[PDB]
DNA sequence: GCTTGTCACGCGATGCCCGAT
DNA sequence: CATCGGGCATCGCGTGACAAG
């Protein structure tokens, strides 16, 4: 042996001692490096120091053993109900903490993210905004690196003093704590194999739906009974397509075939879905009897394209809004 | 510059920054343990950090620390209800600082009994048969607060939690449960009403016109937003536009804005006739700021 | 087959400790 | 009470082996 070797061996033994104490599974610990070991040790100490100041149960007249067991997992229940993950970031843009579910949403292990620069997980065009929210309530949107490209995510949180961080001065004196962002990050919200869905709907002569096939129930969300108790089809049609649909209804009355039109229908989720439909009159004894509309759902993009290429310029054509439907 | 020399310099710089990071983390450890801050070398700092971690000590945080972080970040209270009956299987203490209600008022109860009746049916559509997110009105004369709920559907009973024989849950036999968090929270626009005045379609421009979101208007009668002096005028307008199908009727009234402020609005209304039966589907209104 | 990174090791320049001045 | 050289310990630097991606 030699002095350098023995000193390095002592240092490495202390590093292995630190690694064996980290609050992570053994498979996570074994694949760690010395720098990550020290980083996670510092992170654990800082978290415990903060909770030593900030922190510290079912009601006493409502205690049952099952409810106590649920209380012992209340935190994980909240985490799973977040539909996203927790993120505590310091003024130094360091990830003070990230909940495990980050791996479920971005593909990053929480052991590789904690005590690292948060900007490493953000889109550059959004980084300038993030620190803007870093320096009491906060509700913004940023795009974060997603290893499952990027992912747009809404952040809802606050700025609170991260106590117990023992920031020491030039004088060796303790400094007051800095603000830190405590945030919950969730994804955003606005068709699949149903692109090849071609479904048919039967209607009365006034376009009151009286029948619907299975793919129609899957696309529009109504049961066959629910689709009929809500009046004619004009109660389902977007207000930007009402007069277009009415003109093509007049065309169908005067010809028996409406041709291919692209319009928006209201689902049971109170959502709008584009359809390419063709209504045909079916006759009984030479007198019209009922309409048979055979349609295909469209993505919002190609629906907007069809609306842009509308032959008829009609009022409310470029209007957007929400609707409800009653019986 | 030859590539081997540049590679060697990059490698040396990487190792230098690596040693820098190691010493900085050792300094942070010295700042983080008791008597180091109150000067030691790297070995003593590492040994004292080992002892401190041994005294402190799988998850990085505890369940209580995680709950604390989530609640400090975005408030809320956890509730676990059954999908069949809505029976409140669990409610956290955070319901008291959120709804001003004790845990007793929710336990042994059902979620439909805790929400506004006008939401009950909606609630059912969120409980029958992964993720869920809705908005309802919860209790606290009685009083209600708009609560945003987001959660998921978990197969009951939960793994790891022991269910004793003499427990009130032993005989329930629920198969799924909603585990959720509840939190407290000169232009014109077009609209579509029924014959009675109920908003059935609301343009998104209403936000810039009256300060309301479309969901805040849909379902409500427009007369509810009208000044009591102007209410009979608006009602007679809605009644007369039905008798005069095709004709356009304009009326000025006072709309109660989002800030409970009166705005002078001109609403021009006409009717949409079915191309076959010539019946009135709805009333199209254009509501313009004045 | 290149790139970035981890770990060990050789190597001196100081550090600490401490009999011996 | 210091100061002074021993020998081992600390510590920062550069480089080479080796591997993951
Ligand atoms: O193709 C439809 N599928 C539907 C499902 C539910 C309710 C209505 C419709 C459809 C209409 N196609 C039309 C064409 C011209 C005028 C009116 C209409 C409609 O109401």
């Amino acid at each position: 042996s030699n002095p350098s070797k023995r000193h390095r061996d002592r240092l490495n033994t202390e590093l292995d001692r630190l690694a064996s104490l980290l609050p992570f599974p053994q498979d996570v610990i074994n694949k760690l490096d010395k720098l990550s070991v020290l980083r996670l040790s510092v992170s654990y100490l800082r978290a415990k120091s903060f909770f030593d100041v900030s922190l510290k149960g079912v009601q006493d007249n409502c205690r049952t053993k099952f409810r106590e067991g649920l209380n012992l997992q209340e935190g994980e229940f909240l985490l799973q109900a977040l539909n996203g993950f927790v993120l505590v970031v310091t003024t130094d843009a360091l990830v003070f903490y990230a909940s495990s579910t980050i791996q479920d949403y971005l593909g990053f292990q929480q052991s590789d993210v904690i005590h690292q620069s948060v900007y490493e997980l953000i889109h550059t065009e959004d980084r300038a905004e993030f620190q803007r929210q870093l320096h009491m309530e906060r509700c913004f949107v940023c795009r974060l690196r997603c290893l499952l490209g990027f992912l747009a995510m809404n952040f809802q949180g606050r700025l609170k003093y991260l106590h117990g961080q023992n920031k020491k001065g030039k004088d060796g004196s303790i400094l007051p704590p800095q603000l830190a962002l405590f945030a919950i990050a969730t994804p955003l919200q606005p068709e699949i194999r149903t692109k090849n869905f071609i479904f048919r709907t039967k209607h009365k002569l006034d376009f009151t739906p009286t029948g619907c096939d299975a793919k129609g129930k899957i696309v529009l969300g109504y049961t066959e009974a629910e689709l009929c108790m809500r009046g004619t089809g004009y109660q389902f049609i977007h207000a930007a397509d009402m007069l277009y649909c009415a003109e093509y209804h007049v065309r169908m009355i005067k010809t028996g075939e409406s041709g291919m039109i692209v319009f928006r229908l209201l689902t049971k989720d109170n959502r709008w879905t584009w359809v390419q439909s063709n209504a045909r009159l079916v006759y009984k004894n030479g007198r019209p009897d009922y309409i048979i509309a055979t349609q295909r759902p469209l993505t919002d993009e190609e629906g907007k394209e069809h609306l842009r290429k509308r032959t008829l310029k009609l009022p409310f054509m470029f209007a957007t809004g929400e609707a409800v439907l009653y019986e | 510059m030859d590539k081997e020399r540049l590679a060697r310099e990059n490698h040396s710089e990487i190792e230098r920054r690596r040693r820098n990071k190691m010493t900085a983390y050792i300094t942070e450890l010295s700042d983080m343990v008791p008597t180091c801050s109150a000067k030691p070398d790297k070995l003593t700092i590492l040994r004292m950090a080992v002892s401190h971690m041994k005294s402190l000590r799988p998850s990085f945080l505890t369940d209580q620390e995680l709950k604390h972080l989530i609640l400090e970040a975005a408030d809320g209270f956890l509730f676990i209800v059954s999908c069949e009956t809505g029976r409140v299987v669990y409610v956290s203490d955070s319901v008291t600082p959120v709804l001003n209600q004790p845990q007793s008022e929710w336990f042994g109860s059902t979620l439909y009994d805790q929400v506004h009746p006008d939401d009950v049916d909606k609630l059912r559509e969120q409980l029958s048969t992964s993720r869920r997110s809705f908005i309802c009105r919860m209790r606290c004369e009685p009083h209600f607060v708009v609560v945003h709920c987001t959660g998921y559907i978990k197969a009951w009973p939960p793994a790891g939690v022991s269910l004793p024989d003499d427990d009130p849950e032993a005989g329930q036999g629920s198969k799924f449960c909603l585990v959720a968090i509840g939190r407290l929270q000169p232009t014109e626009f077009i609209s579509r009403h029924n014959i009675e005045g109920i908003f059935t379609f609301v343009d998104h421009r209403c936000v810039a016109t009256v300060g309301y979101q479309p969901q805040e208007l849909l379902g409500k009668n427009i007369v509810e937003f009208c000044h009591p002096e102007d209410q009979q005028l608006l009602r007679d307008s809605f009644q007369q536009v039905v008798k005069l199908k095709g004709q356009v009727l304009s009326v000025m009234f006072r709309f109660r804005s989002k800030n409970q402020e009166w705005l002078w609005m001109r609403t021009s209304s006409f009717t949409f006739q079915n191309p076959y039966s010539d019946e009135i589907e709805y009333i199209i209104c254009t509501n313009t700021n004045v």
